[PDB]
């Protein structure tokens, strides 16, 4: 399953 | 802009025996971009319905694609992989070597 | 032995070419599991192993709706990179991230992973204590502050450490009949005279699982790392890998050289002689 905390992450 | 020369390997799925069902594969791999086309040659003509893995990368982030399509070898017919890359000048058509 | 489960995300952006373009694939160990084609016809989670299968709609429905988040994330990442690094607006650029975690033969943690790239090259990574980044320039340094000022270490440590290992030991469990064999390398030698001197010995592994392997040639029992050629561990298609390791060597003296296979299906080391 993926991560969904990453999608957060804007760079 | 970072660019890499694919690595390229053609071979068959199991050591060739003529009139023997296989499978025809030409792996690509350390290129970058992505941005990649890779046709498999029958005695010089592109094979139509070659099928490729799904695009993925190592460690030094480099591409990696596997082409294949499934054939039966024989005496007489020649097989190469070629590929169209930015890096390349022009296509590079590596030949099928049974034994490599 | 011990497992990893590993995602690998690509953005492309094609500048006039409309939209930019994303792939997400998900592996456990060698094996690949999961796809997603921002160009596909589905726009669904798709499964590439049997044992993914299982899992019901709801499972599907959720991968599907936070792959696709991903992908938007990416695709204003791409304008804000662009942005960093002062790029023009007309040229193809790549965000590549690659997240995961490894456990032991129980079951239990061992390590994490998160690491991004631009246009090839590293840009910002998770360091080994899960607890700080490692900012490879100028332009990620921004980004590295960010995520401070965001904890993203602390998110990311809580997905690798939480439902990373745990779906990963799922996985295992409703793939145990697959993902837990090893298939140790079938091997056989060439040989081809290169002239009236010399001859080629190739000595080959094929149809093994997992990929690593070591192929070494010696001669009189020694290393033998001259006139040697090993080619990149490839995939077979079937699942199984091959690799080869040859050897130009004298005419009359093919008996010195002897390869050495050492593969984790193998009860023990081969040794090959032709």
């Amino acid at each position: 399953t993926i991560a969904m905390e990453l999608i957060r992450m804007i760079k | 802009m970072i660019q890499r020369t694919p690595k390229i390997q053609v071979y068959s799925r199991h050591p060739a025996e003529n009139g023997k069902s296989n499978f025809l594969n030409c792996y690509v791999s350390g290129f970058h971009p992505s941005d990649i086309e890779v046709d498999l040659l029958k005695n010089g003509e592109r094979i139509e319905k070659v099928e490729h893995s799904d695009l993925s990368f190592s460690k030094d982030w480099s591409f990696y694609l596997l082409y294949y399509t499934e054939f039966t070898p024989t005496e007489k017919d020649e097989y190469a992989c070629r590929v169209n890359h930015v890096t390349l000048s022009q296509p590079k058509i590596v030949k099928w070597d049974r034994d490599m | 032995g011990s497992h990893s489960m590993r995602y690998f995300y690509t953005s492309v952006s094609r500048p006039g070419r409309g939209e930019p373009r994303f792939i997400a694939v998900g592996y456990v160990d060698d094996t690949q599991f999961v796809r997603f084609d921002s160009d596909a016809a589905s726009q669904r989670m798709e499964p590439r192993a049997p044992w993914i299968e299982q899992e019901g709609p709801e499972y599907w429905d959720q991968e599907t709706r936070n792959v696709k988040a991903q992908s938007q994330t990416d695709r204003v990442d791409l304008g804000t990179l662009r942005g960093y690094y002062n790029q023009s607006e007309d040229g193809s650029h790549t965000i590549q991230i690659m997240y995961g975690c490894d456990v032991g033969p129980d079951g239990r943690f061992l390590r994490g992973y998160r690491q991004d790239a631009y246009d090839g090259k590293d840009y910002i990574a998770l360091n080994e204590d899960l607890r700080s980044w490692t900012a490879a320039d100028m332009a990620a340094q921004i980004t590295k502050r960010k995520w401070e000022a965001a904890h993203a270490a602390e998110q990311q440590r809580a997905y690798l450490e939480g439902r990373c290992v745990e779906w990963l030991r799922r996985y295992l469990e409703n793939g145990k009949e697959t993902l837990q064999r090893t298939d140790p390398p079938k091997t056989h030698m060439t040989h081809h005279p290169i002239s009236d001197h010399e001859a080629t010995l190739r000595c080959w592994a094929l149809g093994f699982y997992p990929a690593e392997i070591t192929l070494t040639w010696q001669r009189d029992g020694e290393d033998q790392t001259q006139d040697t050629e090993l080619v990149e561990t490839r995939p077979a298609g079937d699942g199984t890998f091959q690799k080869w390791a040859a050897v130009v060597v004298p005419s009359g003296e093919e008996q010195r050289y002897t390869c050495h296979v050492q593969h984790e299906g193998l009860p023990k080391p081969l040794t090959l002689r032709w």
